[PDB]
């Protein structure tokens, strides 16, 4: 038999072992940066060989690796991590090189330590409010400063997600800051609200009173 | 009551309208029948750039007034403040409505609410003043715009209708009386019989505008015509319809940039229910029907209140002046009402992608937005998509309840106001709110069952509402069916409309009716009330009659049109033995032409003087003018439609509606005149 | 011609009508309307019922024959012996033909083709024998069986709207005449009036269960009726077409297995279009335009053809052995042609997952199965939603070619044949072939282009072959846009439609109009044609008229009644003053009863003889009887419709029409009779 | 960060996920992927079994991107799509004895062209190793409806069926072995005489009333 159907062809069993261990360093490394996520900066030099393998192994095995049988085990596999890596949507927390993380990202996640390790020695609940509070604000600020340059530079879609490692370090900060920590800020507009709204809800009742006594005599 | 004039559809087959006829048919081509297609196009293309128009500047004013309002709210979150926020909202809301009452109240009060009922009259064959004017469309359009972007708990969708039959009116006439300019085309349609039925196409490519149902809008139409069945008239009205549709969807995809995906059929997009979760069986039915039970009940309450309300208003807030304090006063009051809401909410939730455009962080954790201000700063469409479409865990019980307790009242109290504002999505909104909540409950006492989805009693609910309100059961099926595009849910939702008029119209009659019925316009329902059988023809109709001779002499003509007593339109032609009918505004045009037995009229010289004839004080008649004789005979209707004595109430209601007649002649056996039949005659019976 | 009677619809509101309403209005509650909505309840429900059984039995049926095929093919393949699978085929074929073909060409005549001509005509107030007999039904559900199972190129979706039209017409009237069988309910319905509204809302049940329309079909039924809106009826219709839709659903979804699951709306079911595949951009238009014309022309020639075949079966294959022996050849053929295509077919594709029910493996390497074998053992309807959605490439154009080009003659030679059979499943195969073929030419000539999906172009297709043949333009496309759940698909459904009927009335009429003008049935238009506008109701009125005097001799009306020179059923009743209408079977009832001047009669002894009334000759009258006189006051019509003598034609024929009347009476201005006009003074106009 | 007490099933999941995906990759081109590596796949099943039994709340629907979530979702998938239930027996511990029956059946089928090898002989030689082959694909086609309640046949264990069209595409495309008796000359003769019958009886009708 000729050796393509029964046995892998030599010019592609190498090519597939390059996929299979490349393909098993990317699973390998995708669930152990899952918790809390690290995936698109520490994943990406993992994530791009696989695409460079599959560049590589398609465009004579593309043809006898790609669409040989039902399962397409390696198209299916590039479409997950493709699917996994456009989820995340790290595309636009890295430069156009992709060479590493960009600069707004890079920005992030150090102040996001920063703030990390200011809630640490504030510790030994009521110091880390008073004093940790401006690290909170510009590591806010910078989110949503970083949401609006993804709604100008990528300008894709109002609410669109960015990179899930910035987003997840975002939100452990505001379960941290509201959630445990309790930093709340009081609110001291319930009286003017009330005067205000209680008036306005009285117009409706003298206008219609108003207009019914007038019309009661001429 | 007596200031409602009808419309002349019945065409008058005199002697001069076979002449012209003959004289059309001559010619190489006959281009009439193309010519009622040519605008038909026009008028689903021009109603659907009215619905993309509405739809563009809702949504920019309204971005920009709800950026204003949340840029203000969250700075003053934190610093303090925030009752100025709320006399911002307030101050915005009202405005917007200042400039939308005003317009409406001191301009063209006929602009005031949907339109729906003045389309139903004109539809119906009586007319209303000023439905069909250039500035009626323009502050309708203007009006609802205002009246959305300036908060009031109403629809933009409703007024689409009005719009439509007005384009539909003047369109087909080829000429503006408005602005003074006349193109010398489309001279054949100026008549009655023709405007009515470019109205209901022009009624019609609103209702698909509004709601993406073409079908819905050509029952619509078909329902209030009543007419007798026309295949090439609903071929053309489905044509506009069709038509209007499609230009809303294919201009608002060019201005969303995605050419091509046509996603957005109408102004309001219900979604897609082809989901397994969009599945009901059999046992459900009981269910959907106490729905509608519960649909035609609040929909009687809804509507009572508002009886009451508006006759309140038109004893004391007819003055102009106290209409525009009350729709800027609603307006503030909705403001206030939805900023307290919000404020004390204490139920927010993650942002779980779009699902809104203003996100309102207030008072709780941050990447949380309040859950209240959702309701209130979405788009009423918006809202009633979300809940129709969410996991059964979207909503929280106590903010879906006050928010349908709150925005129930305040659409019954806007819905009266001096503005111009739609009913059908606030209907839809209540409906799809206490649905959504009926289905939270029932998931919560059969232990989350899969058939017990809130999105899937979210629309039957807000079928129930709208059902419950206007009472539609034909039209309001389809347009639901074509909104879901799902057949299968068609039988759902005709159970939960037929139970929810039924059980409305025990108490109270539907929204459209009851407003008719307060500006005491004779409207004519489907058929004679249960009292018809026992009645004739002579019961009903209207003696003496002032008739005409076929050779009447001039001074006879002149004092039956100048008398003061009555303003007859209508005149039977005798030799009492009837020969024909004429009618007032021929009998003007025959005066002023000065034709006498003592250069030949022509059809068109009657429609010259269409639609706006002179008074018979602006006719000068010499006294020796007035022995000269007028013969008739090739001017009136030569075969009016005629009933005896005895013919019974149910047959000349029949015929009289079927037909859109305006005068319906009783004679006795010998074809002496004995009667006259008009619209006031037959809706005086209820 | 002379041989068909047109209906009563218009009730005759003499004086017995008008105490049977009086005294039922009096015993409590009236019960007459919801026994209407219960009736068309169970109308709904049987004709889905009966599509359920149709689409059961033809499953089981043609999945047995499928197989024993399948295994025959399959043994002698390589073994040797495929003409005896060839002679299988056709003998399988012909059996089951055999017994279709005889029991419609020797039993029910009037079973023969789909019935929806018959249908049209008893919508259009005329009756065609045995339309609604219950033999007729039985016949039509078995021999669609039969015809279907016979391996026809037929379809069974068109039948079911004669089937639920007979369902209708003997549900309602609480009896079997044909089994002998009187239950003493619905007595009120017997009469022709309500008999005419059930048979609408069971012809409107048909269409909605053959195509998952409810919409489609009320309109059906609207365009037939072609009457005076009636709103109550019209909800009457539509709650018929959505139970009849909703039952087949519901019974379906228990057959196979997954209750939760209502995908099968109709017996075709067309599947989903909500696909970026399936949009359309607006320079396809002009596209869909052509195809339109293409379906006009094809349609044509299609009907050019069946026209000619349909006058050689009348002069040549009108005899009962005949008509069987032909329908056998045709099943015979019909398998031959197939299995020669198939033995000759040298492109085969692999196994999808169900792209083929039986898939048949013949000279082509194993995993692959014949291609050309799926278009032939596949049913019609799914080879129409497979080309409907198929992903671009699927179709060889080779195949698929050769097949649409025979599959046309076939159906084109199996219409007309004594089978029970529709036609329009067949012509959207047809339709959908060549606009696969269409889509697959744009594609290679546009470089596979997104927008050049064949899928789209299939339903296009379709529908401009459908159009082109039974040139059906408002109702084809609301089931279209209903069986499609797309309402953006209107537009150019509509638009192909239009050009289809416009391009194919240029050669020859539509294929259900050609079908009843050839059976010389007096069908009424929708109006009269354009070149009669200058005729009158003098010119087209019957003239002497055979009158009878309100108090008439006895033997004066036998020898009326009893003249066989001409059969008239009304007669004006004048004092030649008109004072009303009696007819021929309200005399027969008067002088069966002896009902003379000289207890009394009320309206239900008029609907005992309903609707098979004793002739003339079953009437024994003495010469003293002959003496006496009979008073027709209290039996007439006293307030029958009339028209002038110069009243126009188009009025004339508008009133007759919309009424639904059977007799017009003209009168001069002295209300004197001078002429009469029925169905067949109309109908001779072309 | 998570407890190291915690931060172990996890760990346990990642390198039990990277060698499913490394025999998932290395046994695609010829399919062997329910033979090879189902207790890989086992394992990773039990592993993130284990997670569900204090790690579930703060390691599955902790963030937005469930990773853990997703991946056992993409090879329950694979593994639902490749039907390797079919492939196994009920317990799902070993191949079952008909897919090991086919699977050296396909052994022998490849062993029988190998010794024919050095067209003519191979067609003439294991025709019947080829049919046997076939018979039983189609046979083990039958019982999986019966089986499970398929409604139709579509897909067995890929492995059977990868292995079932190597056989095809040599017995069809690289050899022609395969010769179906064709009785064109019969099939001719029958349906020309089919086909003639309608135009006999047309003009016999057709002559028939004329001359009455
Ligand atoms: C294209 C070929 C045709 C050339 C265009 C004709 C010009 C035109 O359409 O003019 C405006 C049109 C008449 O509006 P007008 O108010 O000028 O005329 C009333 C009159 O007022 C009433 O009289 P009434 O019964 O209350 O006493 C009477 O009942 C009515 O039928 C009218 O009478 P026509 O003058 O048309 O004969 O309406 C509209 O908005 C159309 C919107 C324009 C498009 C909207 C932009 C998207
Ligand atoms: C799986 C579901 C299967 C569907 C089951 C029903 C099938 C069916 O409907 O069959 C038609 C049958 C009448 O069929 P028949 O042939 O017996 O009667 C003809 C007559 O023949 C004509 O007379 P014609 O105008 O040609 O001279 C005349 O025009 C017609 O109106 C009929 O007259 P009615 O006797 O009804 O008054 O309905 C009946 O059995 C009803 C019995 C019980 C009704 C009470 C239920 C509440
Ligand atoms: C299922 C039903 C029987 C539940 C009863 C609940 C009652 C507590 C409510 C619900 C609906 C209410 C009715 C809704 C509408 C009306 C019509 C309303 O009539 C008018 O004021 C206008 C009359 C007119 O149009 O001339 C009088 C109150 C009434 C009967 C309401 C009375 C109080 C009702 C019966
Ligand atoms: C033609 C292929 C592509 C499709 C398969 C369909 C045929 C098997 C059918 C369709 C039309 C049929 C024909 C329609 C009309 C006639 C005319 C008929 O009579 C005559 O030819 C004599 C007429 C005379 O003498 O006036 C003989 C049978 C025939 C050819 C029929 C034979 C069977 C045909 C060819
Ligand atoms: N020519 C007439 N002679 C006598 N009574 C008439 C005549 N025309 C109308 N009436 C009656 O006078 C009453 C008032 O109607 P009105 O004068 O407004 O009629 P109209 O102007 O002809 O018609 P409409 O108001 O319906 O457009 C009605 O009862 C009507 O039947
Ligand atoms: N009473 C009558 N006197 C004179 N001519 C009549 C009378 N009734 C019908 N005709 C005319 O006789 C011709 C034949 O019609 P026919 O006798 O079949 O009418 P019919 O039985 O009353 O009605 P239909 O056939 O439409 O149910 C027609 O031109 C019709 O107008
Ligand atoms: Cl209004
Ligand atoms: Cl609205
Ligand atoms: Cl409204
Ligand atoms: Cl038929
Ligand atoms: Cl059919
Ligand atoms: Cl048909
Ligand atoms: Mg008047
Ligand atoms: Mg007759």
């Amino acid at each position: 038999l000729p050796p393509d159907l029964p046995d892998l062809d030599p010019e592609c069993r190498e090519l597939l072992l390059d996929f299979a261990n490349s393909s098993a360093e990317l699973t390998g490394c995708l669930v152990r940066s899952a918790r809390p996520v690290r995936l698109c900066q520490t994943c990406y030099p993992l994530f791009q060989q696989v695409v460079s393998k599959m560049d590589n192994i398609s465009r004579s095995c593309a043809r006898s690796l790609l669409m040989a049988d039902r399962m397409q085990i390696v198209v299916i596999l590039s479409e997950f991590f493709n699917t996994t890596w456009q989820e995340a949507n790290c595309a636009n927390c890295l430069t156009n090189n992709s060479e590493e993380l960009s600069n707004s990202t890079v920005y992030f996640l150090n102040l996001f330590n920063h703030t990390l390790t200011c809630f640490e020695h504030n510790l030994q609940y009521s110091e880390v409010c008073k004093n940790c509070r401006e690290a909170y604000k510009t590591l806010s600020s910078l989110y949503s400063e970083m949401q609006k340059m993804n709604e100008l530079e990528n300008k894709a879609e109002p609410g669109t997600h960015l990179c899930i490692d910035v987003e997840d370090a975002m939100n452990i900060t505001r379960k941290l800051w509201s959630r445990t920590f309790n930093c709340s800020v009081p609110c001291s507009d319930t009286v003017p609200v009330i005067a205000v709204s209680v008036f306005i809800l009285f117009l409706p009742v003298v206008f219609y009173l108003s207009s019914f006594l007038h019309s009661e005599q001429k | 009551s007596l200031k409602y004039e009808s419309l002349d559809y019945d065409n008058s087959e005199n002697q001069l309208f076979l002449e012209e006829e003959r004289r059309i048919n001559h010619t190489a081509f006959r281009t009439v029948e193309i010519k009622r297609w040519v605008i038909c196009a026009l008028i689903g293309i021009l109603t659907g750039l009215v619905a993309c128009f509405i739809d563009i500047v809702v949504e920019n004013l309204a971005g920009l007034k709800y950026r204003v309002i949340k840029g203000n709210i969250d700075k003053f979150t934190e610093k303090g403040g925030l009752s100025f926020s709320l006399l911002l909202w307030a101050t915005l809301n009202a405005a917007f409505v200042l400039v939308g009452s005003v317009i409406v109240a001191f301009i063209e009060p006929v602009a005031a609410g949907s339109g729906i009922p003045q389309i139903k009259c004109f539809l119906n064959g009586v007319k209303i003043p000023h439905v069909v004017r250039l500035k009626t469309l323009v502050i309708k359009v203007s009006g609802v715009i205002l009246s959305v972007v300036g908060g009031l708990a109403v629809g933009k969708e409703g007024p689409m209708i009005h719009s439509g039959s007005v384009i539909a009116a003047g369109i087909s006439q080829g000429r503006s009386t408005s602005l003074k300019r006349d193109f010398k085309i489309f001279e054949y349609f100026r008549r009655d019989t023709e405007k009515r039925d470019f109205v209901s196409a022009g009624a019609a490519a609103g209702v698909s505008a509004a709601f993406g149902a073409p079908v819905g809008g050509v029952l619509f139409s078909l329902e209030e015509g009543a007419s007798f069945w026309n295949q090439f008239l609903t071929w053309r009205i489905f044509f506009a319809s069709m038509i209007s549709t499609f230009t809303l969807n294919f201009v608002l995809s060019i201005y969303h940039g995605n050419m091509w995906d046509l996603s957005s059929p109408g102004l309001i997009n219900f979604g897609r229910f082809d989901s397994e979760k969009m599945a009901y069986t059999i046992h459900e039915i009981p269910v959907f029907i106490a729905m509608g039970v519960v649909g035609g009940v609040l929909g009687a309450v809804f509507n009572a209140l508002n009886y009451w309300l508006t006759m309140f208003r038109i004893r004391y807030i007819h003055r102009p002046c106290l209409q525009v304090i009350e729709a800027v006063l609603v307006a503030a009051v909705t403001a206030t009402v939805a900023f307290v809401l919000i404020y004390s909410s204490r139920d927010c939730q993650p942002l779980q992608g779009g699902s809104m455009s203003y996100p309102l962080q207030l008072f709780c954790a941050d990447g949380e937005y309040n859950s209240m201000a959702a309701a209130f700063f979405n788009t009423p469409e918006k809202s009633v998509v979300s809940l129709f479409h969410d996991p059964p865990g979207s909503y929280n019980p106590l903010t879906l309840g006050l928010f349908t307790l709150v925005y129930f009242f305040l659409a019954c109290w806007t819905y009266g106001l001096t503005v111009s504002a739609g009913v059908f999505i606030p209907s839809l909104l209540i409906g799809a709110a206490w649905g959504r909540l009926f289905g939270i409950s029932l998931s919560y006492l059969t232990g989350a069952a899969i058939w017990a989805d809130p999105g899937k009693y979210a629309l039957m609910g807000a079928a129930a509402q709208l059902g419950g309100i206007v009472r539609m059961t034909l039209s309001l099926t389809v347009i639901m069916m074509e909104a879901t595009s799902n057949v299968t849910y068609g039988f759902p939702i005709m159970l939960v409309l037929m139970t929810a008029k039924i059980v409305g119209d025990v108490f109270i009659e539907g929204l459209y009716d009851m407003h008719i019925q307060l500006q005491s316009v004779p409207f004519l329902h489907w058929e004679a009330p249960v009292t018809s059988h026992s009645l004739t023809a002579r019961e009903v109709m209207s003696t003496p009659v002032t008739c005409l001779r076929r050779r009447e002499k001039v001074g006879v003509i002149v004092d039956v049109l100048s008398d003061t007593a009555s303003n007859h339109n209508g005149f039977p032609v005798v030799e009492a033995r009837l020969q024909g009918l004429i009618l007032r505004s021929q009998l003007i045009v025959l005066l002023k032409h000065k034709v006498f037995v003592e250069r030949r009229l022509r059809l068109k010289d009657f429609r010259d003087a269409y639609p706006r004839f002179p008074p018979i004080q602006s006719i000068h008649v010499s006294q020796d003018e007035r022995e000269c004789t007028m013969d008739l005979s090739e001017f009136m209707n030569p075969s009016p439609y005629t009933v005896p004595q005895e013919a019974s109430l149910p047959r000349v209601f029949k015929l009289f509606r079927a037909l859109g007649l305006r005068h319906l002649v009783v004679v006795d056996n010998r074809n002496q005149v004995v009667g006259l039949v008009t619209r006031k005659d037959l809706a005086r019976y209820r």
